[PDB]
């Protein structure tokens, strides 16, 4: 069980980048969707209140 | 972008108050000579009676 932990921590770690990717792709995903429709209505108000 | 538009819009709106009240002004005096030229005309027929 000490070699079955020794290799458990490098399947851990990679578990760790992993969980990096599918938190911060996913949080970067819906805010940059609110950022771009926010600016297609900051543009238009400038025209529409022209 | 959110500033452009409240530029916009004040300038509209102050080009509107400042044409409105501006001319609002001469009809303001106008009612105010004829006020006082009731006044003084009315209280010449006071006076003479």
């Amino acid at each position: 069980q000490s070699e079955a932990e020794k290799a458990r921590k490098e399947l851990l770690e990679l578990e760790a980048l992993s969980m990096a990717v599918e938190s911060t792709g996913t949080a970067k995903a819906e805010a940059e969707s609110r950022a771009e429709a926010a600016r297609i209505e900051g543009e238009g108000s400038v025209l529409q209140a022209k | 972008l959110k500033a452009q538009a409240l530029a916009i819009e004040t300038e509209a709106e102050l080009q509107r108050v400042q044409k409105v009240r501006e001319l609002e002004l001469v009809y303001a005096r106008a009612q105010l000579e004829l006020e006082v030229s009731k006044a003084q005309q009315l209280a010449e027929v006071e006076v003479k009676k």
